[PDB]
């Protein structure tokens, strides 16, 4: 996998490739790694497909039950539920998850949860096998309070390089935009992003 | 770690008649669950009315056949074009195989032809050179399927004369080339049904005093 | 624990069981009786892992004796053998299985017939005319195949048994210090003191 | 230490015209050592026949277990269990022990008393049903039996002819297997009569 | 693949020379590879060798032995002793010790200076002279019949039967032995072959005539 | 005893009526890293043979040098080096096949799968496979690595047996190869979009095509795929 | 195994081969790999044969009870959720690889489940040993807006690819069509392109060939 | 290690960090990984310090003996000698070497030799543990026929990021400029490059 | 190969060596002489890995016999033992070492004294009044410590040796089929036929 989430002026954008692999065979070339745990709290999934799905399903259940009792949960709260699962079951889990959400008070927030189960709140986060190849690029090119179009270009260019170098990443570049306006899905095909 | 051996599958079969001998073998070559070739012959005319097959690991099979064919050539040079008898060929092959006793040719070898009295002869070898003349021998992946059928139909094992209270056995007799080919074809169609590494095609080489003839038959390709 | 044999003849069952108990490079005892009386007309010999053998034998013995008292009745050798097999059949899939092989020699008073059962530690039961556990069989079975007749007397059975012990003493690597022989018949269980 | 090939043995079942046949060898060994030549591997519960190869302790255990279950079945249902139903029961029972299985290769054979249809079925050790029109094979000479049955078998054989085919399949397969043989039994099963025949075979 | 491992072989000294008796089965695991294997190698007209363990190892090196024996008598103008012949083989396999050769063999012969002589030779280098030897998976079964019936003053007829019966005993019980019995009788003027005997027919014949094997129904 | 470092993936090939086609992508993978993108894995020998090599690239380059040296050696004291005594595909193959088996027999293999495609002097098509084990086989369609699993099935729908070869044109055959290369780009995680293709015809000779790309891909349907089961957005 | 699933205009179609293996041996030449979870939710299964049967029956049972409890026709996502959570609980030890498809009040659906409990959505899917041969065909010929007859053709072609090119797959093609507003049609042995050729010889023995020691009438009655 | 070599208008420039490690201990923080095999043929060394030194010493010997007989060797020739050693002794070597040189005919050339012993001629090359993090950056920012100052900035920025993310890289950034003018050594200290 | 003992008394050296040869679960021979005469007044017994034992023994024998012919003179037991030790000392660092342990009993004609040397497969030589190899020592040594006197006669030595064999036969797990006893003295080497 190659995944990332980036905060910007109006909120936050999640980005991901669409490749799922069994060894060197691509089991699914159109995977959706950006998944909803709440209306405006989503996550990026890397690592085991089974583990990350199982985890995401449980978190969605917890946040739905939270909402029924206490109203809309914070993005921090969602990240805490992910952490609790990943930390307490670290011996049996292979999951690298990036949690991203939009509050009206807190605006765009991004939390990353690596293998250990630790939590790290960041302006932007990158993860997955293909993220190694774009640490240099992303660090040099990231700016705070970017516009929507700039952030889309930042993610597109970044994941394009991650895909280009990582054999474990490829297919389409999916994105999900989280703002006050609502939830917007974006897709970008090889013919566009490859020749960037 | 590097593994120098592989399994190319397939199966072979040798039957000896009174004045003839057949050496059959399917034409499928495989590795794991993939088909490499639907027609890759592994039964060879080696000259001097000797047919040969070295089934198992094809690289070792091809090396051995190649070396024996070469042995037949040099036997002619060194001994005034003398014909290599099937028994002499067998003993020669034992030394080829045992020569690599501590790094073996992973193959079940079978040769067929006529002995010096003009009668049908089949010799079978283990991977390291132990050999024996027999009327009947199946080798390879589906040998365990074919061989007991051959015991029953060629050597008439477990078959007694009707009404004799299981006291008088069914008498041994030579089979005709027609009857042998029927048994070969049925043995391979049966093996093809129940063994995944067997199929595609069947190539039979028949050896009489007149020479070496070939016959080919389709097998199921699944 | 090593050599246990059994021979069913016309009117009795004869069990021969080695006397040696070896631990390491020392024969600790040379007069060990590897058998328990389960009931007046049922005898069980045993061989296998140290401790397990006696612990299992006595556990079976207790259970059969409990049955005898409760019903005021002796269980048939067939019934006892089935109970024993089931206990071993449970045992094999336990956390720590009983590694014990047994022979059960009994005289069925209702049928007026001797009966020999061979059961291994997995719970594999077979009724036989003659039986053995361990490496003993590899020598005796072929010898018994040849010399054994179904209509033999107890005295003929003991001579046949002597022939087995002699062969074992000749070709076995280990010194098993002879055997204790016991006879099971219509009159119950008795020991041959001079063998 | 491979449970399925310690004791050794084989079972084969075939169908014919309005009949079924099930056959087994008699050997029970401990690897190389032959121990018993009287160890039958075919059992029956009413008109339903069950052959079981593999680890002998389990063969015995499962027989006792299916006797147990078919007896309670009969008392509650007030009728004998049928082959199709028994097949499902065997599958259920084996899969119950999915992660600690009986090391066996069972084979059901019988004729449905209502429809009169011949029925055979085989199972793997964890209870997967293998239904077949023609034949089912099991044991340490399964490969051999597959080869014999696939060449010798033809459909709609009469009971007397079917006996010869199944017997020759078992015998010649057994003679190419070290751990099988030492005698053989064949059950010929018609709608309302069952004949059991012991075969004469080589005792090595 | 696995390679052939055909076994029950015996050879014993007596008044009339030596008896050699072997079974015929060869196996690859449970699979019976051959029922018609020749486990007596006719080294030359006066010497016999038995086949147990590696089929190839025994075949190859015991025919090789026949070559070394022929070269001996060409150079020395005299028959090779059983002692010398056996030692040529045991010294050879000792050179290969550790490499993985697998051999259990009886080198049997009858010379003027020695009389009837049997040498057990082993792939781990063992060379033993003796009166009775029994090698293979079914050796223990054959020993039981041999030990209880052996005498030096057996007749050639009775000795031949004893060897035949001891193999039968092993063929029955030992799963990896059977097929058929090959008999040989070694004299000073050479060995004499005493036929191939199918175990299937021999068992029922012996059962009836001898009264043995009452455990088995016939 | 080796382990392959820089690796090349599938080589695919097939016969058609007048000759043979062979193709292989231009990627030199370093494990999961798609390290090198300008790697030519089809190597022509003369004007009548193309050797396609997959597996270890250092060993591929060694084989290149051997073939280059083979041409030089053949030319020595050979007036008919560009005529009757020119290198045949069968000669080149047998040489490689000898080397591959000798190296596996010394427990030091050339970690490759090789397909030698060409046309003989008498007009006969030559297509044969050899690998690190010294294993050889021939077929109307041959492929290595993932190509064996995915390309062969597609190529065999065109040429299923020998009798289908005269019925298959170079247009139809090339189409199937290019299509197979696209499928491999969809499904092989160590494949690249850029590839080379070679045609050896008995009439038009050797045609070597460089810098080809996989095109006419289907990706649009991806936009409709949401979540992994229950998700609606 | 080879198994596939293909979406079309007004529903979904799944297909499978019919080979069941035991090592290299074909145990069943015509086994059923298409399973009915509910009347209009069907499941193709690859992997451990007992597991695909057991897990599909268990969930199918619980689905039926759920349908009765809710007074509603069952949904594919319910079977999907129940299957994945079961498989995940067993950490891949239940070796069931499933293609789940069907129609329900929500619409037509097509999913795949793996042994470890991961699920995937798609318009065309394939699982099993011959999935690569099948997927190659699917990637070559699939398009958007397939008709019923086109989807069946594409699905059966994808299975055939597995039958011929994969040694793990063979024999026949089973199909199940699940269209919206119609009954699901299960097409058992939709294609049978591997019929056994006539044998060369009849092996019907003369009566009395087999030697018999004993005979006895067996009592099956009470 | 983090190393790279970049061709440009006037010739070629080699770049490297200065960190040598034993596990997580830095055995040498001022290492010189840029080493001369000939007047204007140099190499970048990554992998085993012992192996790469041993190799470089042998190559220098071969090229000195070449020069005595046949005059100045080509950069290709030097890369061939490196390859021969690395390929033929692949089982006993851990060496990732980048060969870079300046001819007057061929101008600047760069050859990279990974673990296998294969040779790859490129416009620029990156290698060593820290190179993984700058594949994205270097691919996006490299241009052919750059000026000296641009190429120095490209290498400086690139290795700065490699150092920043790779724990196995650090210290100073050494560079060696190869042109018709001659051989120029450059050094850049943490205080400069860290805050880029 | 298992039990080899040695006792040096006043005027002779006595070597006792087991007769059994066991391979697997079968005693192949029960009359094996585990010794070679190196010279008229020097005897070597041996025990260890199969094949190696005899091959080594005969190799030493040949070498000593070659020396005897060349010099027309018998080497002293001390000289022979040193030669033997060196051969084993070379062997231990070879590709495939001789796994053979030996006892060398000899009568030095120049000193008119019996001498017993114990050498293991590593080449570890010691001169002793009584010695043993393998597990034999664990029983005999303590028994000899008690009963052994340096001025004993050959007949007293044989009785002391009988006491050792009896103890081994009682407590050893394996049946070693008795021993062949040989005496080495001023008059050379002779075998005790009734033991
Ligand atoms: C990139 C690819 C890597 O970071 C992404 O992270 C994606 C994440 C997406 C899919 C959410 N990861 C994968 O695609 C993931 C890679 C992976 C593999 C193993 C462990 C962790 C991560 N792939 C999978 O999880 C696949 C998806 C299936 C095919 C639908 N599953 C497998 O590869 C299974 C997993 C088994 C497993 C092993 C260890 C821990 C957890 C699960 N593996 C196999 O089936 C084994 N396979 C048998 C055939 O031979 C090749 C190996
Ligand atoms: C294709 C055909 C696979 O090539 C398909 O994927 C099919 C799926 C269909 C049948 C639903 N798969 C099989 O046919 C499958 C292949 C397989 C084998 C082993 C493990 C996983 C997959 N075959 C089976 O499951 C057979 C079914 C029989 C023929 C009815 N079962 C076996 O081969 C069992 C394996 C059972 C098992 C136990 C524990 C973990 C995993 C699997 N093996 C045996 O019965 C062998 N043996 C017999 C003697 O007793 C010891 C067990
Ligand atoms: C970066 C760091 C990684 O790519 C660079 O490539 C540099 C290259 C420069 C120095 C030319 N590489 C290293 O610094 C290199 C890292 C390394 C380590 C092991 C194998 C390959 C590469 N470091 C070394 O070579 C050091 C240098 C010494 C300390 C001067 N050597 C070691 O670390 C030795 C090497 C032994 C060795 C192992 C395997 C292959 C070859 C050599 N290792 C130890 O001494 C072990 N050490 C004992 C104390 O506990 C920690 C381990
Ligand atoms: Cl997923
Ligand atoms: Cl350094
Ligand atoms: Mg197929
Ligand atoms: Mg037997
Ligand atoms: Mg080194
Ligand atoms: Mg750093």
């Amino acid at each position: 996998t190659s995944i990332m989430a980036v905060t910007f002026k109006d909120g936050v954008i999640l980005g991901a490739d669409s490749r799922t692999t069994t060894g060197a065979y691509i089991a699914n070339r159109v995977t959706d790694k950006l998944t909803r745990v709440h209306d405006k709290i989503w996550c990026c999934r890397s690592g085991s497909a089974a583990d990350t799905q199982a985890i995401a399903d449980i978190v969605q259940y917890h946040l739905e039950l939270y909402t029924s009792q206490y109203g809309t949960p914070s993005t921090e709260t969602a990240a805490s539920v992910f952490k609790e699962l990943c930390y307490e079951n670290k011996d049996n889990l292979t999951a690298g998850i990036i949690v991203a959400g939009y509050d009206d008070k807190n605006k765009g927030e991004v939390y990353t949860i690596p293998l250990g189960g630790s939590v790290h709140k960041l302006p932007y986060a990158i993860a997955g096998s293909g993220s190694t190849f774009i640490y240099g690029y992303c660090d040099k090119n990231f700016r705070e309070n970017m516009s929507k179009e700039e952030t889309v270009d930042f993610i597109k260019h970044s994941l394009s390089q991650a895909i280009k170098w990582d054999g474990s990443s490829g297919g389409v570049i999916r994105m999900v935009v989280l703002t006050a306006a609502g939830v917007e899905r974006l897709i970008f095909y090889p013919d566009e992003y490859e020749q960037l | 770690q590097f593994n120098p051996y592989g399994d190319n599958g397939g199966t072979i079969l040798g039957i000896a008649g009174e004045d003839f001998a057949v050496l059959a073998g399917d034409t499928r070559n495989i590795t794991d669950y993939s088909i490499n070739s639907r027609y890759e012959p592994k039964v060879f005319d080696c000259g001097d009315n000797i047919v040969m097959s070295a089934n198992g690991f094809a690289a070792d099979g091809d090396a051995l056949v190649k070396r024996f064919k070469n042995s037949v050539k040099w036997y002619h040079f060194d001994h005034n074009d003398k014909k290599l008898s099937i028994n002499s060929a067998a003993r020669n092959i034992q030394h080829l195989l045992y020569g690599k006793r501590f790094f073996p040719y992973y193959v079940h070898t079978i040769i067929a032809g006529l002995d010096e009295d003009g009668k049908g002869a089949v010799y079978s070898f283990d991977p390291v050179g132990s050999y024996e003349r027999e009327q009947c021998r199946a080798g390879g992946a589906a040998a365990s399927l074919i061989m007991p059928f051959l015991d029953n139909q060629v050597n008439f094992k477990n078959q007694y004369e009707p009404g004799t209270n299981g006291k008088v056995k069914k008498p041994l007799k030579y089979l005709s080339v027609e009857e042998v080919i029927k048994l070969v074809r049925d043995s391979f169609t049966s093996a093809t049904e129940r063994h995944i590494q067997v199929g595609d095609g069947l190539e039979i080489l028949i050896v009489t005093k007149d020479g070496v003839r070939k016959e080919f038959y389709e097998l199921k390709r699944d | 624990m090593d050599i246990i044999l059994g021979i069913r003849v016309q009117d009795s069952v004869i069990l021969a069981s080695s006397k040696a108990v070896t631990r390491g490079i020392s024969v600790l005892k040379d007069s060990d009786d590897k058998t328990r009386q389960l009931s007046p007309h049922t005898l069980m010999s045993f061989a296998g892992e140290a401790g397990d053998t006696v612990q299992f034998a006595e556990y079976i013995q207790a259970n059969i004796q409990l049955y005898s008292i409760r019903e005021d009745y002796e269980l048939s050798p067939q019934a006892v053998s089935s109970f024993v097999r089931q206990e071993l059949a449970k045992s094999i899939r336990s956390r720590r299985p009983y590694q014990v092989n047994v022979l059960i020699g009994g005289y069925d008073k209702k049928k007026n017939k001797p009966e020999l059962y061979q059961i291994d530690y997995l719970g594999t039961k077979v009724e036989l005319p003659y039986g053995a556990h361990g490496y003993s069989g590899f020598y005796t079975f072929s010898l018994l195949d040849h010399h054994y007749r179904p209509d033999m007397t107890t005295e003929e059975g003991l001579d046949l048994l002597k022939l087995c012990v002699q062969e074992l003493e000749k070709r076995m690597p280990m010194d098993f210090k002879g055997v204790i022989v016991k006879i099971v018949d219509k009159d119950g269980i008795r020991q041959v003191d001079d063998f | 230490s491979d449970p399925s090939s310690i004791n050794g043995g084989i079972v084969v079942a075939m169908t014919g015209k309005d009949c079924v046949a099930i056959a087994c060898d008699l050997r029970l060994g401990s690897q190389s050592l032959g121990v018993s030549n009287k160890f039958e591997k075919i059992f029956h519960y009413g008109h339903v026949f069950l052959g079981i190869t593999g680890l002998a302790t389990d063969v015995t255990t499962l027989n006792e277990m299916f006797r147990y279950k078919t007896n309670l079945y009969k008392l509650k249902e007030e009728r004998a269990i049928e082959p199709e139903t028994f097949t499902q029961l065997v599958s259920s029972s084996l899969y119950e022990r999915r992660f600690g299985p009986y090391f066996v290769g069972p084979v059901v054979a019988g004729i449905n008393s209502k429809s009169g249809k011949p029925f055979i079925a085989g199972f793997d050790l964890i209870g997967c049903i293998d239904e077949a029109k023609d034949f089912i094979v099991s044991g340490t000479a399964s490969d051999q039996l597959f080869g014999m049955c696939e060449s010798l078998y033809e459909p709609n054989l009469e009971p007397e002819d079917l006996f010869e085919t199944i017997s020759q399949a078992l015998l010649n397969a057994a003679d190419r297997d070290a751990l099988s043989g030492w005698g053989a039994v064949v059950y010929i099963i018609k709608k309302d009569e069952v004949v059991k025949r012991y075969l004469k075979m080589r005792q090595d | 693949i696995k390679i052939a491992h055909g076994c029950t072989t015996l050879a014993f000294r007596f008044q009339g020379g030596i008896i050699v008796a072997v079974d015929s089965r060869a196996t690859a695991g449970n699979w019976v590879a051959s029922q018609t294997v020749k486990k007596v190698i006719e080294i030359n007209p006066f010497l016999l060798g038995t086949m147990a363990g590696g089929a190839a190892d025994c075949q190859f090196w015991e025919t090789w032995l026949g070559s070394q024996c022929r070269l001996h008598e060409l150079r020395e103008k005299e028959r090779i002793s059983v002692a010398a012949a056996s030692k040529i083989l045991s010294n050879l396999v000792y050179q290969y010790k550790g490499a993985g050769l697998s051999m259990g063999t009886m080198i049997c012969g009858y010379t003027r200076k020695e009389g009837p002589t049997i040498y057990y030779v082993d792939s781990d280098g063992t060379r033993l002279k003796g009166d009775i030897f029994c090698v293979g998976s079914g050796q223990t079964f054959a020993y039981g019949v041999l030990d209880s019936n052996y005498k030096w003053d057996l007749s050639v007829e009775d000795a031949l039967y004893l060897g035949k019966r001891s193999i039968l005993a092993a063929a029955h019980r030992d799963a990896y032995s059977g097929g058929s019995v090959n008999l040989y009788h070694v004299t000073e003027d050479g060995w004499i072959y005493h036929g191939n005997h199918d175990v299937g027919e021999l068992f029922w014949k012996v059962k009836e005539e001898e009264g043995s094997f009452n455990n088995v129904i016939g | 005893t080796q382990q392959p470092i820089v690796t090349g993936t599938s080589v695919i090939s097939m016969k058609y009526d007048n000759g043979v086609i062979i193709a292989a992508d231009n990627l030199g993978s370093y494990g999961s890293l798609l390290r090198f993108n300008g790697v030519e894995r089809l190597i022509p020998v003369g004007d009548n043979t193309v050797v396609g090599i997959s597996g270890d690239i250092s060993d591929m380059q060694h084989i290149e040098r051997l073939l280059k040296d083979l041409v030089t050696e053949n030319a020595y004291d050979n007036p008919l080096a560009d005529a009757e005594e020119a290198l045949e595909p069968s000669y080149i193959f047998e040489y490689l096949a000898t080397v591959m088996y000798q190296r596996r027999s010394k427990m030091n293999p050339l970690w490759n799968a090789i397909i030698v495609a060409g046309v003989q002097s008498n007009g006969d098509q030559f297509l044969r496979y050899v690998n690190l084990l010294g294993v050889t086989y021939s077929s109307p369609t041959l492929a290595t690595g993932f190509g064996a699993h995915m390309a062969n099935p597609l190529l065999r729908k065109v040429v299923d047996r020998e009798s289908d070869i005269p019925k298959t044109t170079v247009q139809v055959a090339e189409e199937a190869i290019v299509n197979a290369m696209r499928v491999l780009y969809y499904r092989d995680a160590r494949s690249s979009r850029n590839f080379s293709l070679a045609i050896i015809d008995k009439n038009t000779g050797l045609t070597f095509k460089k810098n080809l790309q996989v095109e006419n891909m289907k990706w649009d349907f991806a936009k409709d795929i949401k979540g992994y089961g229950t998700q609606k957005i | 195994t080879t198994i596939v699933g293909v979406k079309f205009n007004n529903g979904v179609v799944i297909a499978a081969d019919t080979r069941s293996t035991q090592g290299p041996i074909v145990a069943d030449k015509n086994c059923a790999k298409l399973h009915r979870i509910s009347p209009k939710i069907w499941c193709a299964g690859a992997g451990t044969a007992a597991d695909t049967e057991a897990v599909t029956q268990l969930i199918g049972s619980n689905i039926e009870l759920h349908s009765l409890y809710t007074s509603r026709e069952p949904r594919v996502v319910s079977a999907l959720q129940m299957l994945k959570q079961h498989l995940f609980k067993y950490q891949g030890h239940i070796g069931a690889y499933l293609i789940v498809a069907g129609v329900d009040p929500t619409g037509s659906h097509l999913f795949s489940i793996h042994a470890h409990g991961s699920t995937d959505v798609g318009y065309y899917l394939s699982l099993g040993s011959g999935s690569l041969a099948a997927m190659a065909v699917l990637e070559s010929h699939w398009k958007q807006d397939l008709t019923k007859e086109e989807a069946i053709k594409l699905a059966s072609d994808a299975i055939q690819a597995g039958i011929w090119n994969d040694l793990g797959s063979g024999s026949n093609v089973d199909v199940c069509v699940m269209e919206i507003g119609k009954d699901a049609e299960y097409l058992r042995n939709y294609l049978t392109p591997n019929v056994r050729e006539e044998k060369q010889k009849s092996y019907k023995f003369p009566r009395g060939t087999t030697a018999v020691l004993k005979e006895s009438i067996v009592n099956i009655c009470d």
